């Protein structure tokens, strides 16, 4: 979308792997 | 009287403004008052002695660059008036502030008395028919979706974590400190000048800021990156004059993790999320680590989140899933929040109107915001 | 309505205001005769004044009042000013405000005995001290520029951006066009065309101003020079001699950027103004690069906006775009500058007026200046 | 090898050298490197063509003086290597510099691209078997005898205030501005020449040096002083032609307060003095006003500790008390720390050894120094 500032490739979230 | 609301969004690094029920903020520019250094000899000159906005930032050089806010904490109230003026005024929203009520945004945890002076002058000063004033937090969590998360933000002034689970947020579990984008531009420009490369003025200062934001990056392991030598990358300035940045770009933003770089005991974004985890309730726990929300300026640094996670899997208790959340727009996160909060038909109940204004005082604001 | 007076030491300029070009133009001297005992006849002027003094030059002992733009001799300029009032303009300085010019960094007692031989001896209904490089750069339209003015008196640089001018950034040079005027004159004695008295002064300068030209290149030049005899040109004098040198043509001019030769231990023209430049706020100086501004009789050389685009290219960086505004009537642009602020209405309410003049005094015009 | 080690006061207007354990510096000569203007045409004239010491004192005149150290930064790295040189040879030390360990001094906050280039020079160009940099403000309390006490300095160079607490340099609470002596004299310069009097030369610059250190006084109440007008004080030259200074006497060491006059927005010395105390821990602070040492030549204007103190009676909080302490010899407190400091048995575990260089290299020097 429009406007300035942007990241590219971040993702939105990091995280764990789920466990059994 | 119930226009379209207005969604003034403060901050000591940035204010955004706008209306209601748009999707991103209109008027996004840096929250300072410039006023020039210089003799204006010749005719024909940028006129009103007073500059805000994308003039200020186009005539930096000219300009004694004072910014008002430090800490989500007005210093200076006559700046803040003007900035607000400037708001309001034709240049960016081009309406009355008698027409539409208003959304303002505050840090948690901040001064009572400022929040008083803050209606002071949105009430007596501009003349607004109704205010009200909210969290970073619940507002970020309303541009997601969601009800339940941690919201771990970092801004300019102040960084800090409200733990909200389910539309409950709990005010003791709060952690805040005083360190943020500032402090880390700040401590940049004295790394710099360490360096070789010195900056000083205020209009200068802002050139320190821009390095800070293009070429910075977290560390995974710091030690790792102190034993081995930096390849020294460049940065080109509005001169042309090229500096070797070199290892203060990846030192700069610890001072986020190791608030001791500075000489300032403080706990650290990581442990401020933990111990904001920690203090709520037991059963709480589980779900606020698979909750956790990103926003402000200062976690786009490169690898910010990757380090967050191993700080979080360093301290937090061992086998739990941890998820560090953090939308594509973490800097409009608290705009688009109060947009949706004031586009909502509850958003008439929890305001505060000039007439409950002008009959209680400072008291009723108090008591609708808490 | 407004006269503008340029006292210039070398070429005093002289008009009225919302005009093209000035109508009294003419070499600030004061001739003497040679005091012997023997009489004259039929009557004749006891000390001759501008044009008078150059037409009757082979006698009379040429003094210039105003050496490296400090006036010496106040009887002398006192006497100038009275010839370019009534004898060349035809109007009384009772009547008509005057708009003069000193360049900058001069004696603050300079300034008010100007204001008070205006006053006392001359009655002036008000007046006014200008920079002369914001008078340069208003007459070329720009409100953005440093400014590289050169005269006879004095080489300065004034660097304003956007109508606010930098008087801290301010670097007055000794070196002007009467230095290379005796440096043309010495090199000339080296082969054998002396010219030692005041009235070969003004040959030697008219010699400098037709043939000298700046070089692009200095050792190239030389070696050319040595080479071939066609560069080497030839001047009749007003007697019917007639002189020819090969080498003194791009020598003469070539102090400016090596001032070396003269003995003056100062930094060149071409690095004074780069110096200026450094001397800005950093956000400030591309503008600053572009607008490279000239101005005076010393910038009328023939590929001066050349060798200023080749040294101001080497000093700076790669990135930068230099860039010299060198227009064709930059020999009067003092003059026009001063022209088209008389012209304009904001002016009116900047004069001194005889009353404020009684009330304070002569330390009233450094508050109106700058 | 454990001789009697040298002890080299690096300064940027005076630079004062000697033995370990003697009560005064026996050398103490200016920090510049003066040659020739004139051509040498007859035989029997001052050889070596590069004059450092008495010997460019005395024959000012002949050499274009220029300073290699500018605000405790050298820029001419060959002209330092000649100077610390002429230290070492016979007509200042009659030593090797094999032989003895060397006490080098820099001021804190400086670039460490330069104290990298000072290690190699004493390393291999000279063959130094011990070296040691060290600050000014902690060499001056160990001069004086004590551990606690902000050390306000301001040479030529530098002015910087460093809070020590009991043995406990604050890092972070390290204030530094570049608005010392030199810009003192060069601003003092720019004055005369708004009064008439102007000076362009080199080795005519340090008559503006002496007018400085001789002829200047800070006023208590400076818009007193501008309201009130001076007497026009004499003061004659090494010529003889008299000059009248008249207010460019008293308002050019007022730069060291208001650095807004040579046109840069910085604290200012009483501002750097109080910010240091005020960036410390709260119990700290009162010990830290209570001892106030002053240091270097930019302290000794008349009126200067009186002016200092009024201005840390505005700022600081009321009822404080205030002790602004000082040694007898303010220009050899530095140096005479120093030899105290290379004196004591420690020394030999503080220093940097050639062996510990060779190993490692500049990571051992940032891991002794700080």
């Amino acid at each position: 979308m429009a406007d300035p500032k942007y990241a590219d490739l971040p993702g939105i979230a990091r995280n764990e792997p789920d466990v059994y | 009287i119930a226009n379209q609301p207005v969604v003034i969004d403060n901050g000591s690094g940035v204010i955004k403004a706008g209306f209601a029920g748009d999707q991103i903020p209109k008027y996004c520019f840096p929250n300072y008052v410039g006023r020039p250094k210089h003799v204006r000899v010749m005719a024909g000159a940028l006129e009103g002695d007073i500059f805000i906005g994308p003039k200020a930032e186009e005539h930096r050089g000219l300009l004694s660059i004072r910014y008002p806010m430090e800490h989500g904490i007005v210093k200076d109230w006559n700046d803040m008036e003007r900035i607000w003026q400037y708001v309001y005024s034709k240049e960016q929203l081009q309406t009355f502030s008698e027409e539409h009520p208003v959304l303002l945004t505050e840090a948690p945890l901040n001064p009572r008395k400022n929040r008083e002076r803050a209606a002071e002058v949105f009430f007596e000063t501009f003349n607004v028919p109704a205010l009200f004033i909210s969290m970073q937090a619940v507002l970020s969590l309303y541009a997601t979706g969601r009800t339940t998360g941690v919201v771990l933000d970092s801004g300019d002034g102040v960084t800090h974590a409200v733990p909200i689970y389910e539309g409950f947020a709990m005010p003791h579990s709060i952690m805040r400190i005083d360190i943020a984008g500032r402090d880390v531009s700040r401590f940049l420009r004295l790394y710099l000048r360490k360096e070789g490369y010195d900056f000083h003025s205020s209009s200068e200062f802002e050139i320190v800021k821009a390095i800070k934001e293009r070429a910075c990056y977290l560390s995974i392991n710091p030690q790792k990156d102190e034993t081995l030598e930096t390849e020294k990358a460049q940065y080109y300035l509005p001169d042309g004059s090229t500096i070797e940045i070199g290892p203060s770009r990846f030192r700069a933003p610890e001072l986020l993790f190791r608030p001791d770089l500075i000489g300032e005991e403080s706990e650290g974004i990581h442990e401020v999320l933990v111990f904001a985890i920690q203090k709520s309730d037991m059963d709480l726990r589980r779900t606020l680590f698979s909750n956790i929300v990103l926003s402000g300026g200062s976690t786009l640094f490169k690898g910010f989140g990757d380090r967050l996670l191993s700080e979080v899997k360093k301290l937090a208790p061992k086998d739990v899933k941890i998820r560090i959340s953090a939308p594509q727009e973490r800097l409009y996160s608290t705009w688009i929040g109060g947009s949706i909060l004031a586009s909502l038909d509850t958003f008439k109940k929890m305001w505060v109107s000039k007439k409950e204004y002008e009959e209680d005082g400072a008291r009723s604001i108090h008591r609708k915001t808490f | 309505a407004a006269l503008v007076v340029d006292n210039g030491s070398g070429m005093c300029k002289a008009g009225f205001a919302g005009d093209d070009a000035p109508r009294a133009v003419f070499p600030s001297i004061v001739g003497r005769p040679r005091h012997q005992g023997v009489m004259v006849g039929m009557g004749q002027k006891d000390s001759y004044v501008g044009d008078e003094a150059q037409s009757k030059r082979g006698i009379l002992t040429l003094k210039y009042p105003i050496e490296h733009g400090i006036v010496t001799n106040w009887d002398d300029m006192e006497k100038i000013w009275h010839h370019t009032f009534y004898n060349e303009l035809r109007v009384a300085p009772e009547e008509h405000p005057v708009l003069l010019t000193e360049a900058p960094l001069n004696p603050k007692a300079n300034r008010e005995k100007m204001t008070q031989i205006m006053f006392e001896t001359f009655n002036t209904p008000a007046m006014y001290v200008a920079i002369q490089a914001v008078l340069s750069l208003y007459a070329s339209g720009r409100t953005t520029g440093i400014v590289m003015d050169s005269g006879d008196g004095v080489t300065h640089t004034v660097p304003i951006y956007e109508g606010y001018a930098l008087p801290h950034a301010i670097l007055r040079l000794d070196l002007a066009g009467r230095d290379l005027t005796d440096y043309l004159m010495k090199i000339l004695t080296e082969r054998g065309y002396s010219f030692t008295t005041t009235a070969e002064r003004e040959i030697v300068r008219d010699i400098k101003e037709k043939l000298c030209y700046v070089a692009l290149d200095f050792e190239q030049e030389m070696a050319t020079a040595a080479s071939s005899s066609s560069l080497e040109k030839s001047y009749e004098l007003p007697d019917g001699q007639v002189i020819t040198i090969g080498n003194e043509r791009f020598r003469c001019p070539e102090a400016l950027f090596q001032p070396s030769f003269l003995g003056m231990e100062s930094c060149g023209i071409h690095e004074t103004t780069f110096n200026s430049i450094m001397k800005c706020d950093v956000d400030i100086r591309k503008d600053l690069y572009a607008n490279t501004v000239l101005s005076g009789g010393t910038t009328m050389y023939p590929g001066i906006a050349d060798r200023m685009q080749k040294e101001i290219t080497a000093l700076a960086p790669s990135t930068m775009k230099i860039k010299i505004i060198a227009p064709p009537e930059r020999k009067y642009s003092v003059w026009i500058g001063g022209s088209i602020l008389a012209s304009l209405s904001t002016f009116q309410q900047m004069w001194i007026s005889k009353q404020e003049y009684d009330e304070s005094g002569p330390s009233i015009v450094h508050r109106k200046c700058f």
